[PDB]
RNA sequence: ACAGGUUUGGUCCUGGCCUUUCUAUUAAUUCUUAAUAAAAUUACACAUGCAAGUAUCCGCGCCCCGGUGAGAAUGCCCUCCAGAUCUUAAAGAUCAAAAGGAGCAGGUAUCAAGCACACCUAUAACGGUAGCUCAUAACGCCUUGCUCAACCACACCCCCACGGGAAACAGCAGUGAUAAAAAUUAAGCCAUGAACGAAAGUUUGACUAAGUUAUAUUAAUUAGAGUUGGUAAAUCUCGUGCCAGCCACCGCGGUCAUACGAUUAACCCAAAUUAAUAGAUCCACGGCGUAAAGAGUGUUUAAGAAAAAAAAUCACAAU
RNA sequence: CACGAUAGCUAGGACCCAAACUGGGAUUAGAUACCCCACUAUGCCUAGCCCUAAACCCAAAUAGUUACAUAACAAAACUA
RNA sequence: AUGACCCACCAAUCACA
């Protein structure tokens, strides 16, 4: 339906059934719902890891960068996603939160090792 | 109608949509008085000519037949 | 092999004597028309509702929670005084403790105290006599004493334990001393409740608010009453919402003796109807069920009774009309039912048949369900099915509804609201209708208008009182038109005659016939009103009639007599 | 349709009605537990709470999501795109108003005419021709969301909203009324989406995870409902006696009732089972002497067929 | 668009004979019928209307075939 | 001139071990 403004994005719909959940990758218009419209279906993406503990996703990778290339934009996660496959640099936020990850084990290192004694 | 004879127990409804109607009561048996409220549902019975309703047995105020004792 | 499980919610087995808390006092205010008990009630909360209150009267039982100088909390009951409320004051009676029976010093102990007195000492409850109105000049605390000595209430001065404390409403004299009274019984009875347990409660007023739906003012017996909790009342149910105090308060919980409005009834409660708590909503569905089952079955049996009886009349009508006529076979039966052929039975299905046996068709529509309860006691007096017969359609809560009107436009009914509205549209729609709706604040100007109502739907009674009186002298035959028309010349003895009147002919003693006439003329001259002494000839409509030499006439006319309601309301 | 019952004393034909299948709502009767899906009487009126903010001030967002089906024969499919927005210099790209039309598009012709509905000139006016739509349905009237990755419309009412009625939940929950129709006044922004921010991040009743409900599936812990004259699987003994009652259709009940009511046995579905109502499906590429139907007659119009071979013409009572 | 049996309408003319209607006579329980007698509108001519029929050969028009082939009855069955 | 209504065909054996 004719909206008033908003962008070209590539984005994560949520198919998915209670519990179970589901992504396609698409290019839509900004403005319109998550599950709704869509401009043109990129790719999938599935959370849940399978019988070969493997998370499967799926890019098509002419189609992202011909929308790309047309000034589309990327949802942070889409952005953590490609940057994971490689077709991106790292997000620097992925890198960050790996950090404080690290520092987190850290300091539950110490704590254990003190509640211990 | 006349191939066939008894005296078959009815009721005139005025129902929620305005329009009133003749309506008939299953069973053997009943209590009904004015003012009683019941539900009719589409049935026609097939001797009384121009009976095309039916009261719901067991609700409201017609209850269910009640057992011989 | 199926035998209906009985599941239904039970009262508690009485608390241990380990678990058993100190309790708060709940306390009926009672008596007679007048005597102040509002007056205490507003003087205590620093409150005034005896000045807003609709006529001046009393006509809701309510709740209040009062906390005292020395930190006694209090819950009274307002009890209406009013012949008409008497429901409401038994309902009282059972969830008190303590009733304080307020009796005035200048009128002392009168119907309504006497009345009240019998709700307490039938539902075993302790009373304090406070007599009022000692600020006025007749004031006689003693003549009320030995008034109560009669009824077997025996004072404090007279050795007996009803306590009694001479009280002023106005001046606020002994209020300390009743408090005192009350306080001091109250721990005399040892109060108990149980907080930790599921809730037991009581009904008082059920009403519905347009903003909150189905709503309960209820006496928590026992138990903690908290938000999201299960309830169960006669036949219906809630899961709470609010819990809310008289002020528009939110409170977080209920504890024993407490008032409180709750909301999320799914069906309005009885009022007086006892309050327990269950486990979830599929249990309080399964319990509503079989309540709902069990009366159906009650109802069922009665209505077993009656009918059997109504087909065992038309059953032995079965059996006379096919024995007594001479069985053979059943061709031979029908052709020896022949026997009586003739068949007169008259029977209208319409609904006009009973208009001028004067039925009247009345909706009440009340403010709460106490109110409504009155009202129809008030109609259940009703003595009198000769006259009138009163026929109560429809009763409910909630303002007059599109559903109402309805109702009393198919019946022709009048629709009486009590403490209640109807708007605009409801309004209009009930004139397009032809139905009358009829508000009122004031109790007993409702049952007045169900009087007038009644009474000039009566039928007129009619008296025949007499004009005139002539004795026929010749007979004449007199030929106008080809037609032999017989002629009564008569002398008009006391009293006149005129035309309009009926008329009456009397034969030595005997009424022969009744009507009017044909022509009355005079002299060639047709006369309207014949004088006393006045020759006047008399042909009748009726050709039957034989006119002798020795005949008499009556001459009457019809007043009519208006009737009013042979039904007087006990109060 | 693989069909079946029912017109008659009977047979054949013609022709309706009904049965058998599948789904959904409601009701009755029954109901043990999980999971998943779905949640629906109301464009009537609404108490209370929440549903839009972010951000070093500006700004940018704020019916977008979400709701609803009121209106409108709306419209489907398809041309053509002004504009807004994003990106970048431009060029691109996303959403696409207005304007259009190859074709398709509810009922009703007892709505048959509409009444200015056309074109030219040229300068944008003066002026001039007298047209335009329509039985291939104009112009009316009634009913109505839809052809569904979605679309169209509405946003208290007066198509609109300057004004005027008047003081708005068709956001989530709730509540009155109303109806045969009954989900929580609940928890989180942890994930996706959206807004804003350089950013960590904040907000979001979107949504996520839950609560409620036999509405539907599935799994097992769960047994009850309907029926037993024929169609149509399945019955015995009493009671009743054209009564009481029963039936979808045919019909049953008049003292030996497999048809009522109850019992015994059985059949059939099964956490459901019946009933009621709406659908799905269903009419004619068939017919017109006697069954519904060849219009009392001929000519032309519009529209069609020409599909290979020839013809117009002579006693008698046309007008 | 132009016609369209009988009946019927309007106006003027005709009138032998027939004849709805009506009046008489029979018949009959009745007889507002059948049968008998009289007589009228009408049947006729001129002019205008009216537009209906069992207007039915209950079988549409135009070209054809006698192949396939019986619901019944009727006037055999069929193609475009 | 006449002559209630209603009437009909929807179940299968015997005999022996
Ligand atoms: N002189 C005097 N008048 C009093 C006293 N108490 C009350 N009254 C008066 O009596 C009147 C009735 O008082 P009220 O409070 O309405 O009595 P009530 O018993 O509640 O009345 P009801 O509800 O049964 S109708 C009031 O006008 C009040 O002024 C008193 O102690 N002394
Ligand atoms: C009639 O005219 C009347 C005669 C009756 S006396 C027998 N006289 C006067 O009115
Ligand atoms: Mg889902
Ligand atoms: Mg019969
Ligand atoms: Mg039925
Ligand atoms: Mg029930
Ligand atoms: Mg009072
Ligand atoms: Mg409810
Ligand atoms: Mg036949
Ligand atoms: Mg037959
Ligand atoms: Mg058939
Ligand atoms: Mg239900
Ligand atoms: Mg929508
Ligand atoms: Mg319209
Ligand atoms: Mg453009
Ligand atoms: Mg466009
Ligand atoms: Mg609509
Ligand atoms: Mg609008
Ligand atoms: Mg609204
Ligand atoms: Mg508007
Ligand atoms: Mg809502
Ligand atoms: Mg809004
Ligand atoms: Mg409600
Ligand atoms: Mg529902
Ligand atoms: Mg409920
Ligand atoms: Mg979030
Ligand atoms: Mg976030
Ligand atoms: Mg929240
Ligand atoms: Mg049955
Ligand atoms: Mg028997
Ligand atoms: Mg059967
Ligand atoms: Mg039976
Ligand atoms: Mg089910
Ligand atoms: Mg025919
Ligand atoms: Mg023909
Ligand atoms: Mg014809
Ligand atoms: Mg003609
Ligand atoms: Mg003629
Ligand atoms: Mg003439
Ligand atoms: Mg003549
Ligand atoms: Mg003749
Ligand atoms: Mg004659
Ligand atoms: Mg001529
Ligand atoms: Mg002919
Ligand atoms: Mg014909
Ligand atoms: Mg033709
Ligand atoms: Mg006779
Ligand atoms: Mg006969
Ligand atoms: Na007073």
């Amino acid at each position: 339906r004719a909206y008033r403004g908003g962008h070209l994005t590539i984005r994560l719909a949520l198919g998915g059934c209670t519990n179970r959940p589901f992504y396609r990758i698409v290019a839509a218009h900004s403005k319109c719902p998550r599950d709704g419209r869509f401009v043109e279906q990129l790719g999938s993406y599935d959370p849940l890891p399978n019988s070969h503990g493997e998370k499967l996703v799926a890019l098509n990778f002419d189609r992202i960068r011909h929308w790309i290339g047309c000034g589309a934009h990327l949802s942070k996660p889409v952005e953590k996603l490609l940057g994971l496959s490689g077709f991106y640099p790292l997000h620097p936020m992925m890198i960050t939160n790996a950090e404080r990850l690290r520092r987190k084990r850290a300091r539950e290192v110490l704590l254990a090792s003190q509640k211990t004694d | 109608k006349k191939p066939n004879s008894a005296n078959r127990k009815c009721c005139r409804v005025r129902l929620s949509t305005g329009r009133e109607a003749v309506c008939f009561i299953p069973g053997e048996g009943h209590s009904l008085q004015e003012h009683h409220v019941v539900l009719v549902q589409g049935g026609r019975t097939q001797d009384l000519p121009g009976v095309k309703l039916t009261v719901v047995r067991g609700k409201y105020d017609c209850g269910h037949v009640q057992k011989k004792k | 092999d199926k035998v209906r499980k009985n599941k239904d919610a039970v009262r508690r087995p009485q608390a241990d004597p380990a678990l058993l808390t100190p309790r708060s006092p709940v306390v009926t205010i009672m008596g007679h028309v007048d005597h102040g008990k509002t007056t205490l009630l507003d003087k205590f909360r620093k409150t005034q509702v005896a000045a807003v209150e609709t006529g001046g009267i009393t006509q809701h039982i309510g709740a209040f929670l009062v906390s005292l100088p020395s930190g006694e909390k209090i819950t009274f009951l307002d009890t209406p005084g009013h012949a008409a409320f008497s429901a409401m004051r038994a309902r009282g009676a059972q969830v008190t403790d303590i009733v304080v029976l307020v009796v005035a010093a200048d009128d002392g102990v009168m119907k309504q105290t006497v009345e009240s007195i019998q709700h307490a000492k039938d539902a075993q409850v302790p009373i304090i006599l406070a007599v009022n109105k000692c600020d006025k000049a007749e004031a006689d605390p003693e003549k009320v004493k030995k008034e109560l000595l009669a009824y077997d209430v025996v004072c404090e001065d007279y050795g007996g334990d009803v306590q009694a404390v001479p009280v002023s409403a106005l001046t606020g004299d002994n209020l300390m001393a009743l408090a005192e009274a009350t306080v001091a019984l109250a721990e005399m009875l040892e109060l108990k409740a149980d907080p930790n347990g599921p809730v037991e409660g009581t009904v008082i007023e059920s009403f519905t608010d347009k903003g909150r739906g189905l709503v309960t003012t209820a006496i928590i017996q026992r138990g903690t009453l908290r938000k999201g909790s299960v309830l169960v009342a006669g036949k219906c149910w809630a899961k709470v919402r609010l819990m809310f105090d008289e002020n528009g308060k939110t409170i977080d919980e209920a504890y024993p003796s407490m008032p409180v409005g709750i909301t999320g009834w799914r069906d309005l409660p009885s009022a007086g109807e006892e309050i327990l708590e269950v486990e979830s909503e599929p249990r309080a569905r399964e319990v509503v069920d079989w309540r709902k089952y069990e009366q159906e079955q009650e109802k069922g049996q009665e209505d077993l009774k009656i009918i059997e009886e109504k087909r065992k009349e038309h059953k032995e009508a079965h059996q006379k009309a096919r024995e007594k006529y001479g069985h053979l076979l059943w061709k031979k039966r029908s052709i020896l039912r022949f026997l009586e052929r003739k068949e007169q039975i008259p029977l209208k299905p319409k609904e006009k048949r009973e208009r001028d046996s004067n039925v009247l068709s009345v909706i009440i529509k009340g403010d709460v369900d106490g109110s409504v309860e009155a009202i129809l006691n008030i109609i259940d007096t009703y003595d009198a099915s000769h006259e009138c017969e009163l026929e109560l359609v429809h009763f409910g809560v909630g303002d007059v509804s599109a559903n109402d009107v309805n109702l009393a436009e198919t019946f022709d009914g009048v629709i009486y609201g009590f403490n209640v509205n109807a708007g605009n549209v409801i309004q209009q729609s009930a004139a397009k209708k032809g139905v009358k709706i009829k508000l009122h604040k004031i109790i007993y100007r409702l049952v007045e208008d169900l009087q007038e109502e009644l009474s000039s739907r009566l039928p007129c009674a009619v008296e025949e009182h007499p004009v005139g009186e002539a004795s026929i002298l010749a007979t004449f035959s007199v030929t106008e038109g080809k037609k032999k028309v017989p002629v009564a010349g008569c002398r008009v003895q006391k009293g006149q005659l005129e035309k309009q009147k009926k008329f009456k002919l009397t034969r030595n003693g005997h009424v022969i016939w009744k009507g009017s006439l044909t022509s009355l003329k005079h002299h060639k001259d047709d006369i309207s009103i014949v004088k006393t002494g006045m020759d006047c000839g008399l042909s009748l409509d009726e050709d039957n009639m034989e006119f002798q030499v020795g005949d008499r006439i009556v001459c009457y006319e019809e007043k009519q007599i208006q009737a009013k309601t042979s039904w007087d309301p006990g109060f």
